[PDB]
Formats: structure tokens, C-alpha cells, sequence
RNA sequence: GUUAAUUCCGAUAACGAACGAGACUCUGGCAUGCUAACUAGUUACGCGACCCCGGUCGGCGUAACUUCUUAGAGGGACAAGUGGCGUUCAGCCACCCGAGAUUGAGCAAUAACAGGUCUGUGAUGCCCUUAGAUGUCCGGGGCUGCACGCGCGCUACACUGACUGGCUCAGCGUGUGCCUACCCUACGCCGGCAGGCGCGGGUAACCCGUUGAACCCCAUUCGUGAUGGGGAUCGGGGAUUGCAAUUAUUCCCCAUGAACGAGGAAUUCCCAGUAAGUGCGGGUCAUAAGCUUGCGUUGAUUAAGUCCCUGCCCUUUGUACACA
């Protein structure tokens, strides 16, 4: 059971909405980008947010996101 | 001249700040100083009952008190050691100064 | 050497108790009351006896010697910590007692406790536990 | 005498010579590390002493 | 040559027991053939010369590590205390038997008492132990 | 000349065995004694696995001395079994070419993961209300 | 021997798996054979990872039962090794081949279950499991309160199961389960 | 209900049978020897030690629990 | 639809939200990279001892270092990548690379229990006693009592075992007390043993202690006999703690040697370092673990599903129940 929650998902949507140019495709790049732009108090939550950012960027490269 | 400082503390980052301040003080006062040696920590374990009486499911607590100890050697006279240890003390860290 | 020899006895008569010669010596002595495994090993070690032999190849003068050694523990160099009657009440003699005087001294100690009417003798006469056990939960198959 | 029999009991041992240092009762004493106090008051004042439930 | 670590210890202790049978001057106590080796054992040993084999074991333990007094000997010869109807535990060996082993190996020179307690092993004993190790090696070759 | 000291550890649950490789002759010993006398003696082939899988030529030039602490019998046997293989892999990585190191690593991975990768399985803690980590005491209804 | 693996003194090859249904579930050929069946673990973490465990290690792990023997794997490796020695000194063939033939001739092809019970066929891995359990139960029943040792009893059970003379307890329970399944169908 | 009447030492007929038929058995092991000759297992192990001292059987693998002996070689 | 989850996707008279879960802290392996080490070791030497240049030495000391030891900042894993299923969203399975691709504990929402505790309190309300006391102390007994039944545990019913020697491996830990009168023990003698006597070390990575623990490994004795399994009961004796052991406080020696041949209906716990075997620490302790809580060794079978039984959670239906 690996399902993300709303505190990960809405924060990741705000990060991609405000910083779409700084974010990219590579996980180990945009993980550090999200670390520098957002104050996340824990590495586990930071990795969850970065993984959902990578998955939304895959959705953007596949097509439009609602 | 070989004066020994023992740092015993319950909290972690406060003890780290105290020993880092002692390292910076020894480096600014420019004496022959050894590295801070970490003695292994001690976890005081207490296992008692949650219930005051003995009526209910058998539950047990795990009270853990983690104590830590470090040591720093100094090659300096006693006045330098007292001048360093009399500045920037906090209640989390107990300091023991041994002359010999 | 390991075949059945002559004069092979199946039932030995040593201290009014039958001994099966099918068993080894150091454990067929133990069928006699008052002597067990440790005291049997001590007697067969203090006497010049190879204990690998069975209980039917050993001779009659040799078992008379074994009887004399078992009846006289002091004179054949056996210390005073294998004896079941250290510091006896009546004679005060350190000795090992064999298969009839064991029960005789046991019932004489019970008769002494009965004669003095102690709590130990009262619990023996009542048939209960006497070493301080607990009869609430245990001791059911002996009493109905 | 009354002074000779009011304190004629040896209190050098046992669970009645020692007691709690809050309740002064003779049950559930935590004699470990010189606490010398009952487990209910230990649960009450473990936060003030320094014992915390980490794991 | 070789040391005792190149030698199988199970036949090596029997070889040094045979060496003590060949020598025969250890001044054994009178109460050897009637004593139980520990408080937790049950029977007397099946072998009549267990004292020489245990002296061999004492020699190789003191060769491997020194400073082993009576408490360390009771620790290495401790085992299961089978209490009967109660669960079994660990118990130490008997003090006096290993003490007589040390008194024999001090009466004839194979060990020597050391400072701050303990028994070390003398170079004469090391000579004899490595020569019998070479004997067991030449036997197994 | 240059000392080719290679110090490689291998970890069981408690058993940590450190193998030490250098330049020398074909001798392998653990705590001073060789592999021929390590009790239990049924796991002699389990200690001779890297020798039989890699030949005597690959071990003829490397001497191995292992210090051992922690664990049990099987734990220390598997700890030294992992440590001598990882020390040989690190020696062939550092001082000779990487191709033979890669081939020997491929042989070890095709044989068993225990030779290189340590097991992360450790003893789970006993809980209150049970005699073990998962078992519970026997509940009595009425 | 860097080319071929010698299981003790026994070769990996010359193993003729007759049943095509068990060629994936009997892992004895060329990949999972070792020197000794003793190992560390991890084979029972995943569902179908149990099939990749070798059958000699599975017999080794299934032999240790009944409280007092749970946790003596070196000791039951000694048992299995001496039992293989007795199997070779009686039959004269490969004891691994004798054990594979025992699994094939002792594994029941049908069983009864509850959906009044109905007869259904079993999985091949389940059949290997049932065959190992029945032969281990027969060996332990033959060695319980007997002069004949556990290695001799396990050797006699595997040889009687490979022969199929209806003398092994595993063969008898296989015939009993086959009769019950033929009855309630 | 049943009691094993096993012999403790050798009879003449049993000793001749152990000298005749036992070195012709494929399994020469003390449990099978005791079962087929109605003797003790310890007496069977002593008979195996006597046959090892005589030189009629061949050891395979000895152990503290079970010893394994077989026949002489064919060639 | 999906998930361990009111966890999300998406429709939608809903929108904005809040507690719980999730998130959080600690524990465990991954680091040959950083910080450090004479209260821990490694490698090279100076020696000394032994065997025939080489090997060993926890026997000594030192020129570097943290790989083994310890604890701090950290980093590392997130469904990250590929191939399938699926509104192509939420998500699921397998696999390469990889130490982990589901470790465990704590905390844990609203509301309720006529649950337990007045025998934890100098937390406390009401009632009772209060001098021949229900206050307090002393001496003894009892809380252990025994035709019976129930519950949690320990030992076995054996040859996969018992006994005897040899060998060989840990970490949680604890250790000299306000009153407090009571610590852990190295080593040498006396004794079989419990133990006794002397000087030492330790307020603890210094000393116990390299914590030489068991099962397990090897070699004899046993031979299917309630037998060398088992140790219930009982007699005689010797010591330790305490003012006091009698109702044997506990430990040791000898001897007596019962049931028990795998246990009926019924019932408990569990699926990976798990169950189970096995031993070691703390609390109870002056003397003490057949209990409990932690830790270590060996270490599996079977399953990756289900509402069949027992219960729980959403939707609908029926109710003459609402101490339901």
C-alpha cells in the first residue's frame, strides 16, 4: 500500500504550479530543487512530495493535466 | 598539564553545541588538543505497569533515559582550562575537570 | 572372549535381593536398595574391578569381596560423603546400610517421631506432605 | 521498659524497612537507581524526573 | 614446524594424556577416583584417567590464553545445572579439582604463576606442547 | 615494497568477521588456525566453497588472516565465508585489473547472494504480553 | 572442482526426472545443487520462492519437528547425509535419483476437500509438499520407539517409496487418500 | 504386552550365524544386526569391533551415534 | 475504481475545513566518505618464547589509521526506471540496478462504560471508631492448611535420546545506597560440595569480562526394559542469609525411585530471523525466578486466500427494542 495523501498532493501541485520552470524530469535533481524551494521538515515527506512531482511531470509529458 | 574534561548530558544537540564550543575555544586559544572521544551511551530502562491496580490487560511501559558522555583532553595549564570552562555553561551538560 | 562362558549365573543372590545378570555390574548392583548408581561406581572403582564386564562373568570369591566392601565402607577407603546415615542417632556410626536396615532405620525414625509426637510425625501419620509442600492443588491420585 | 520495647524491631532488611518517598507505602517500590518510590508516583512524575517513552 | 592450531585438538588432548601416562609423576591426589568434577554433574566419569586428559585441556587452554585462575577454570568447566522439576541453568565447575590441576602443574614445571593473578605457561611447557604437536602431525602424515 | 593490506568486514546478525589479505603464499587461517579444524566439522565444504569455485591458483598468492567476534557457530562460519570472498573481491578490484574481478563477482552472484550481500535480518524485539516477538500468552475464556 | 558441483561425493548430473509435471518444482539440476543442503534462509519470503529451494534442503528443513528437535539443522544434515549413504549402500544407485523417484511415486495425484466432501486434483508444488510431509512422517513413525535409527528408517522409507511395494507409510497414506478421494467423488 | 528377549552374549549357533551370514549382508549396521540376531545393540557394536579387529568387514563412515560397515570388495 | 485507512481519482447541493489515519519520534541492517579516539582495536616494527626462511603468542611497548568498536552531522527509497492491467487518473503485479521495493514499538479522534483502584497518596466528600481504639507498637500464628474442580506455567513420556570427557561461539544489561544498617568480584590457600579466610580492582568502554552461557560439534557407555528417560515423595548429613527456618528460607552429598508409552470433547498462539528449542541480564532480593520484561544462539513447515465459524466496518431493508 503506497498511496499518497492530500498533504503531499496539494503541496506538490502548488510547487509545480509556482515553480514549473525550475522542475524537470530527473528525480535526484527536482528532489533537491523542491528541498531548496520548499521548507519540508523531514526527508520522508520530502521524498513523497518529490516522487509525486516526478509522477505529475510524467503526466504532463504524456498529456494535459486537469 | 594533561587536564581531562568529562561532559555528561541527557540531551544530544545541546551536548554537541557544548563540545563544539569547547573545540572552537581550544582552537582559538591555540593549544595541543585531542579529539572528543564518545563513550557509549546508556539507556536507563524502566518497565512498570500502566495500570495503578492490577485489573485489566497486562500492559507494560518502557521508560528510557538516554545519557551520553564525552571526554576532551587538553595540554595546557589549569588557568586556561578554568578560563575556558567558566564561559558559556548550560544546565543540560555537566562538566567534570580532572587535573591529573 | 565375548561368548557365554561357563558358570554363567542369570540370577545372583546378593543381600536377599535378586540381581539380573543381563545388566552391567555398575547398574545391576543398583537394584539392591540402599545402593545407587554413584555409590555403585565408587565401590567398583575403589575395588580393582574392570566394570566393562557383565554381571555373570564375575566369580564367587570376588563377589564375596564385593559384599565385604559394600558392608564395610570405612575400612575399604570410602569417604564419609556417600553415606545415607551420616551421624546416626543410636550408634553414631558413619556407615552405608544395605536394603534391609535402610527400611528398618526409616521406620525407626518414623517410630521416634511418633513417640515424640512432633508435627513431622503427625504429618507422616496423617499421610500428608511434610517438607513444606502445598496440598491445595496437588496430591489427588493418592487420596481417592 | 516502654522505651526498650517501642523500637525493639530490627529494621536492617525487608520490604517494610524501606518505603516510598512520596506515599511511604510498602508496595511496588522502585528501588532501582535510588528512586525508592512507588510505581504510580513514578508514572506520575516520570516527566519531571526525565524518563520519557521513546520506544 | 607447526603449532597446536594446525593440530586437531580432539586427538591432541588424548596424546598429551598419553604423554602424562608415560611420565607418571604429576603427584595426583588420593580423592581423584571418587570425586565428581562439578556440582552440576551427575555420574562419575567412565574413564579412569580423566585427570590427565583434563590436565592436557588445562595446558592447551593456558597456551591459548593466560591469566586463568580458579574462577576462569570453573567458568570453562561449567555447564548445565539440571535442577530437575525446575528449569535448568548454568553452573560453574568445581574449584578444588582445577586447583589440584594447577598445584600439580606448579609442582612440576609446566605452568607458572603470573603477576596480578593468573597462570601463564612456561617455555618448557611450550617446548613440550609443540614437540607433541609435531608428534601428532607426524602421526597424521 | 608497497604493503597490500586489504581489511574487509562481513556482518551476520551479531557475527562480524574481518578478513585481512596481503601478498604471500597460499595459506588461509582463521584466528591462527586453518580451515581444517573449525567446529562443527560438517561445514568444511561450506568454507571450501570459494577455493573449489575459484581454484587454488587464485588463492596461491594471497594470505588471509581473519579476526572473529560476535554471533554463534553458524553465524561465524557464514561471516568468515562472506568475509574471505568480499576481501578477495576487494583485493582483485584494488590491485589487479577489473575484468577478472567482474568475472569472479559474476561467478559469486550466480552461485549465492550470501557470498557478497549480507542479510539484513535481525532479531525482532519481544513485546509485552507474549513469550516472543510474535507469540502471545495463552488466553483463558471463563 | 570448478566445473561440476559435488554434493558431498555425489554428482549434480545423472538425475532423470521422469515426470514432466515436476521439472520446474524439483530444483536439483545444474542451478540449485550445492555441497551441503545447509543454508541461511530467505527461501520462504515470497509465495513461489519456496519452489526454488532445493529438495534436499526441503527434506532437511521438514525433518526437524516436534518441539525437542526444532532448530537442529546441522544435526538433520548429518541425518540426511548418513541416510543417503545407507540408500547407496542398499540400492547401489544415486540417492538423489532414489529420492526423486520416491517423490514421484509417493505424491498423491488427487485429494478431497470441502466446498460431504468432493475430490479435486492438487497443484504439483502441493504434491511435492504432501510427499515430503508423508515420507518424513513415515520415517519419524518408524524411528519412534525402535532400535532402528532415524537414518536407517528414512533410508528404508525412501527406498520403499521409490520401489512402490506398498510397504512405506507414505505409500500407504497415498493409497488411503486415493481410496477416500475415489469414494467421495 | 510385548517384551524383547534379546541375547546379552553369544551362543555357539548365534556366533556361527554371525560368522556366516552377517559378512554376506549389504547393510552391516548394529540395529539391523540386533534385529536379525535377537541380541543387544551394544553386543552388536562389540561384534562389529571384533570384526574390525579380525578384518572381514569394511568401514564406510563412523559416527558417535551410528557406525556403518559393509562387505569386502569383489575384485 | 483503488488503498492497511473517510487514502485518493472522479461524478456530485455543495464549498471551506478540523481530529484520527497518514504524517511524527525511536529502534535495525547500507556507508572502505567526514568528525573523533591511551576507558576499543587494526597494520607494520623493537624484542622475548616455542617448532622445523616461515607460523603462533588477549606477552610487552611505539609510526600512522578507524576496517572491526562507539556516537554526531548526514546521506540513502521515493512506486525511482522498465514491461503488463486499469477511465490511462487514483492505483496493482513482476523484474534490472540495488542493504532494505510492506521491520517493530510509542502517541493514537468524538462519545460512553454505574468496568478496576477509597488497599498508592498528608487527592478527597459522606458514614463509623477514637482510649478496654478500626490509631500505633510488641510476641506468636495465618495469608502455604486439603476428600474436590478450574486457569496460567515448568519437567518429561525418550535411541532425532540419557550419561561421561574434548572443543567452541553474545548482547540487552547490572554493580559500594539521605534514612539504608544491604554492591559486582579478579587472584591464592582449606574442603568433594555449598562455602570460609586474605590482600587487590571498579561509582563503571578502566574491574568482573575478549563477558570462555546453553542447544549444537566430536569419541566411548547404553539397547526398547517404565531402562542409564523422568525426578514426584521421603530419611540422614553439611553450609550460606537473617534476631528468629518449626510448616523442610535457599544451596550441596548419599539413598529411597511414584504416575507418565504422544493424552477425549473442546481450546491457545503464529506465518520470516517468525513460531519453537535453548540459555543470559533487570524488577520482586538480606537470603530467591517454577513469574514477568528485555537480549543472544540454532531456526523451520505451511499460506500470500476467505467470510465457512467467531467478530468488526460502509449501503439498503424490517422492527411492536431504545436499562437498545
Amino acid at each position: 500500500g503506497r498511496v499518497r495523501t492530500k498533504t503531499v498532493k496539494k503541496a506538490a501541485r502548488v510547487i509545480i504550479e509556482k515553480y514549473y520552470t525550475r522542475l524537470g524530469n530527473d528525480f535526484h535533481t527536482n528532489k533537491r530543487v523542491c528541498e531548496e524551494i520548499a521548507i519540508i521538515p523531514s526527508k520522508k515527506l520530502r521524498n513523497k512530495i518529490a516522487g509525486y512531482v516526478t509522477h505529475l511531470m510524467k503526466r504532463i509529458q504524456r498529456g494535459p493535466v486537469r | 598539564h594533561r587536564i581531562r574534561i568529562t561532559l555528561t548530558s541527557r540531551n544530544v544537540k545541546s551536548l554537541e553545541k557544548v563540545c563544539a564550543d569547547l573545540i572552537r575555544g581550544a582552537k582559538e586559544k591555540n593549544l595541543k588538543v585531542k579529539g572528543p572521544v564518545r563513550m557509549p551511551t546508556k539507556t536507563l530502562r524502566i518497565t512498570t505497569r500502566k495500570t495503578p491496580c492490577g485489573e485489566g490487560s497486562k500492559t507494560w511501559d518502557r521508560f528510557q533515559m538516554r545519557i551520553h558522555k564525552r571526554l576532551i583532553d587538553l595540554h595546557s595549564p589549569s588557568e586556561i582550562v578554568k578560563q575556558i570552562t567558566s564561559i558559556s555553561i548550560e544546565p543540560g551538560v555537566e562538566v567534570e575537570v580532572t587535573i591529573a | 572372549s565375548l561368548v557365554i562362558p561357563e558358570k554363567f549365573q542369570h540370577i545372583l543372590r546378593v543381600l536377599n535381593t535378586n540381581i539380573d545378570g543381563r545388566r552391567k555390574i555398575a547398574f545391576a548392583i543398583t537394584a539392591i536398595k540402599g545402593v545407587g548408581r554413584r555409590y555403585a561406581h565408587v565401590v567398583l572403582r575403589k575395588a580393582d574391578i574392570d566394570l566393562t564386564k557383565r554381571a555373570g562373568e564375575l566369580t564367587e570369591d570376588e563377589v564375596e569381596r564385593v559384599i565385604t566392601i559394600m558392608q564395610n565402607p570405612r575400612q575399604y577407603k570410602i569417604p564419609d560423603w556417600f553415606l545415607n546415615r551420616q551421624k546416626d542417632v543410636k550408634d553414631g556410626k558413619y556407615s552405608q546400610v544395605l536394603a534391609n536396615g535402610l527400611d528398618n532405620k526409616l521406620r525407626e525414625d518414623l517410630e521416634r517421631l511418633k513417640k515424640i509426637r512432633a508435627h513431622r510425625g503427625l504429618r507422616h501419620f496423617w499421610g500428608l506432605r511434610v517438607r513444606g509442600q502445598h496440598t491445595k492443588t496437588t496430591g489427588r491420585r493418592g487420596r481417592t | 521498659g516502654h522505651q526498650q520495647l517501642y523500637w525493639s524491631h530490627p529494621r536492617k532488611f525487608g520490604q517494610g524497612s524501606r518505603s516510598c518517598r512520596v506515599c511511604s507505602n510498602r508496595h511496588g517500590l522502585i528501588r532501582k537507581y535510588g528512586l525508592n518510590m512507588c510505581r504510580q508516583c513514578f508514572r506520575q512524575y516520570a516527566k519531571d524526573i526525565g524518563f520519557i517513552k521513546l520506544d | 614446524g607447526v603449532t597446536v592450531k594446525d593440530v586437531n585438538q580432539q586427538e591432541f588432548v588424548r596424546a598429551l594424556a598419553a604423554f602424562l601416562k608415560k611420565s607418571g609423576k604429576l603427584k595426583v591426589p588420593e580423592w581423584v577416583d571418587t570425586v565428581k568434577l562439578a556440582k552440576h554433574k551427575e555420574l562419575a566419569p567412565y574413564d579412569e584417567n580423566w585427570f590427565y586428559t583434563r590436565a592436557a585441556s588445562t595446558a592447551r587452554h593456558l597456551y591459548l590464553r593466560g591469566g586463568a585462575g580458579v574462577g576462569s577454570m570453573t567458568k570453562i568447566y561449567g555447564g548445565r545445572q539440571r535442577n530437575g522439576v525446575m528449569p535448568s541453568h548454568f553452573s560453574r565447575g568445581s574449584k578444588s579439582v582445577a586447583r589440584r590441576v594447577l598445584q600439580a602443574l606448579e609442582g612440576l614445571k609446566m605452568v607458572e604463576k603470573d603477576q596480578d593473578g593468573g597462570r601463564k605457561l612456561t617455555p618448557q611447557g611450550q617446548r613440550d606442547l609443540d614437540r607433541i604437536a609435531g608428534q601428532v602431525a607426524a602421526a597424521k602424515k | 615494497g608497497p604493503l597490500q593490506s586489504v581489511q574487509v568486514f562481513g556482518r551476520k546478525k551479531t557475527a562480524t568477521a574481518v578478513a585481512h589479505c596481503k601478498r604471500g603464499n597460499g595459506l588461509i587461517k582463521v584466528n591462527g588456525r586453518p580451515l581444517e579444524m573449525i567446529e562443527p566439522r560438517t561445514l568444511q565444504y561450506k568454507l571450501l566453497e570459494p577455493v573449489l569455485l575459484l581454484g587454488k591458483e587464485r588463492f596461491a598468492g594471497v594470505d588471509i588472516r581473519v579476526r572473529v567476534k560476535g554471533g554463534g557457530h553458524v553465524a561465524q562460519i557464514y561471516a568468515i565465508r562472506q568475509s574471505i570472498s568480499k576481501a578477495l573481491v576487494a583485493y582483485y578490484q584494488k590491485y589487479v585489473d577489473e575484468a577478472s574481478k567482474k568475472e569472479i563477482k559474476d561467478i559469486l552472484i550466480q552461485y549465492d547472494r550470501t557470498l557478497l550481500v549480507a542479510d539484513p535480518r535481525r532479531c525482532e524485539s519481544k513485546k509485552f504480553g507474549g513469550p516472543g516477538a510474535r507469540a502471545r500468552y495463552q488466553k483463558s475464556y471463563r | 572442482t570448478p566445473d561440476i558441483k559435488l554434493f558431498g561425493k555425489w554428482s549434480t548430473d545423472d538425475v532423470q526426472i521422469n515426470d514432466i509435471s515436476l521439472q520446474d518444482y524439483i530444483a536439483v539440476k545444474e542451478k540449485y545443487a550445492k555441497y551441503l543442503p545447509h543454508s541461511a534462509g530467505r527461501y520462504a519470503a515470497k509465495r513461489f520462492r519456496k519452489a526454488q529451494c532445493p529438495i534436499v534442503e526441503r527434506l532437511t528443513n521438514s525433518m526437524m519437528m516436534h518441539g525437542r528437535n526444532n532448530g537442529k539443522k546441522l544435526m538433520t544434515v548429518r541425518i540426511v547425509k548418513h541416510a543417503f549413504e545407507i540408500i547407496h549402500l542398499l540400492t547401489g544407485e544415486n540417492p538423489l535419483q532414489v529420492l526423486v523417484n520416491a517423490i514421484i511415486n509417493s505424491g498423491p495425484r488427487e485429494d478431497s476437500t470441502r466446498i460431504r466432501r468432493q475430490a479435486v486434483d492438487v497443484s504439483p508444488l502441493r504434491r511435492v509438499n504432501q510427499a515430503i510431509w508423508l515420507l518424513c512422517t513415515g520415517a519419524r513413525e518408524a524411528a519412534f520407539r525402535n532400535i532402528k535409527t532415524i537414518a536407517e528408517c528414512l533410508a528404508d522409507e525412501l527406498i520403499n517409496a521409490a520401489k512402490g511395494s506398498s510397504n512405506s507409510y507414505a505409500i500407504k497414506k497415498k493409497d488411503e487418500l486415493e481410496r477416500v478421494a475415489k469414494s467421495n467423488r | 504386552r510385548d517384551k524383547l528377549n534379546n541375547l546379552v552374549l553369544f551362543d555357539k549357533a548365534t556366533y556361527d550365524k554371525l560368522c556366516k551370514e552377517v559378512p554376506n549382508y549389504k547393510l552391516i549396521t548394529p540395529a539391523v544386526v540386533s534385529e536379525r540376531l535377537k541380541i543387544r545393540g551394544s553386543l552388536a557394536r562389540a561384534a562389529l569391533q571384533e570384526l574390525l579387529s579380525k578384518g572381514l568387514i569394511k568401514l564406510v563412515s563412523k559416527h558417535r551415534a551410528q557406525v556403518i560397515y559393509t562387505r569386502n570388495t569383489k575384485g
